[PDB]
């Protein structure tokens, strides 16, 4: 129904060896909502896997007015964990 | 950066590029027929300014960010074959 | 203290931090003027000491004033996110 460019970027975090999730939120594109109105998109993003409950699991970027292709460039840090590894993520 | 194979232009990039080729094609039909979607928004709003700085109207943004998308993921291949780079350009 | 929401750091003070920080700026700013201002009084004064025990002129006492006025403005926020506080510190 489209597409999102990201960048992410793990850190198997340099200052402390918990893993980090930096996440660039480049844009969307190709959108299937051509809508009955104002379009206004923004990505959430949201981190699954254990040991979330202490931790921002979302974040959104901006919206975008009546753009099918909207750029965002908005990096994101969710905290992993520290036991459970990133393919538990 | 084994000198096996720093003495050699990568010869792996032949293997992928027909598929680069049909994955270039696709993206060519993808573009032209997301372009009459984005002039058909942009037509049936009639052709607003963007903004009274922005003196284009919105299916030009819309067009060049599915190109630039499309040449994005291209340049990322980074191919260190300048002929099938050639090819692909 | 509904259980979905204390279940979380307030997320609200990533929103007024641009207009602290702007604050910070306008704040900084009039420190600056003012830091010039008191110096050029104290200049004006032949920088005499603040008596001839405290061996310092009033300009520095001026300065700590004023950086503590302002600080104490951040410090009243409180923001429950200790990273958009490291931002303003």
């Amino acid at each position: 129904v489209g597409e999102v460019s990201v960048h992410v970027e793990l850190f198997t975090h340099p200052g402390t060896g918990e893993q980090k999730v930096t996440v660039k939120v480049v844009a969307a594109n190709d959108l299937k909502w051509q809508t009955s109105g104002i379009f206004r998109p923004f990505i959430e993003v949201n981190i699954v896997g254990p040991q979330l409950s202490d931790k921002k699991r979302k974040f959104a970027t901006k919206s975008k007015n009546n753009s099918w292709a909207p750029k965002y460039n908005e990096s994101f840090q969710f905290s992993l964990s520290a036991d459970a590894g990133p393919e538990c993520y | 950066e084994l000198p096996t194979f720093k003495d050699r232009v990568p010869e792996y990039p032949a293997w992928f590029e027909p598929f680069v080729i049909q994955w270039l094609d696709e993206n060519e039909e993808v573009s032209r027929d997301f372009l009459h979607g984005a002039l058909e928004r942009d037509k049936k709003d009639g052709f607003q300014q963007t903004s009274e700085h922005a003196l284009f109207s919105c299916s030009v943004v819309d067009v060049f960010s599915q190109l630039n998308q499309s040449f994005e993921i291209i340049k990322k291949l980074e191919c260190p074959d300048p002929q099938i780079v050639g090819h692909y350009m």
